[PDB]
């Protein structure tokens, strides 16, 4: 909640690109990859830890 | 009595650890006052990520 | 570089870079150090004419000896052709080399050499 | 009761798409007049072939 609306996502987008293209200056980095940071209420019902 | 076999399905045995071909990449953050480019974040992040 | 069950196998320097053919993150895990993979380029912009025998690519690569142009040359040879002493490149006398690391820093200039 | 088990053949997997240690290769021709001559021809079958 903020305040109004108050149901609202706290999803997160990051990037990355190849390392050794990184590698060196930042001659034109486009980035080659994107996740979707988030967090869900996770719970295991029916099987326990081996 | 050979009525065949019920094989419209296939069955995939999967890798042990979910994944195992897998290259490296770097973090990567938007490059501020520009319209675009891209700039190393190493701050928080480990430089070589799975 | 290829046989995908290679790749459960973090790759060699003398093994994919040499004897096969190593990409630059072949060649990195192949030699972890940024400075090894710059050198490692250098000597492949130069040793691309003794690329085979693996012989050829090591005696280019080391350049203790002549490969191509021989603009790769690592050793000791201190005396030219004439036999006049060798400059040092870091000193400008007598004659004031504007070439190094700045122009071109692939073929790493050495002391004496 | 154990009788054991009926299992007198081996049950092998496969890769999915049935090779994939493949090798690539080139177009090879013999050479004309002069016997056990050969020569590479690149015309028609191209200059790759796994
Ligand atoms: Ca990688
Ligand atoms: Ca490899
Ligand atoms: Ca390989
Ligand atoms: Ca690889
Ligand atoms: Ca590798
Ligand atoms: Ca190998
Ligand atoms: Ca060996």
């Amino acid at each position: 909640k903020q305040q109004n609306g108050k149901l609202e996502s706290q999803v997160e987008m990051q990037f990355f690109s190849t390392t050794e293209a990184t590698a060196g200056n930042g001659d034109n980095l486009t980035p080659k990859v994107v996740l979707y940071s988030e967090d869900v209420d996770i719970e295991t019902p029916d099987t326990h830890i081996s | 009595e050979n009525h065949g076999t019920e094989d419209e399905l296939p069955n995939y045995c999967f890798p042990l650890g979910g994944v195992i071909n897998t290259e490296t990449l770097t973090k990567v953050k938007p490059k501020t006052g520009q319209e675009n480019g891209w700039e190393k974040d190493a701050t928080e992040f480990s430089d070589k990520n799975e | 570089a290829n046989t995908f069950l290679e790749e459960v196998r973090k790759g060699n320097l003398e093994r994919e870079c040499v004897e096969e053919t190593c990409s630059y993150e072949e060649a990195f895990e192949a030699l972890e150090s940024s400075t090894a993979t710059d050198v490692f380029w250098a000597k492949y912009t130069a040793c691309e004419t003794a690329r085979t025998p693996r012989d050829k690519l090591a005696a280019c690569l080391e350049g203790n000896c002549a490969e191509g142009l021989g603009t790769n040359y690592r050793g000791h040879v201190n005396i030219t052709r004439s036999g006049i002493e060798c400059q040092l490149w870091r000193s400008r006398y007598p004659h004031k080399p504007e070439i190094n690391s700045t122009t071109h820093p692939g073929a790493d200039l050495q002391e004496n050499f």
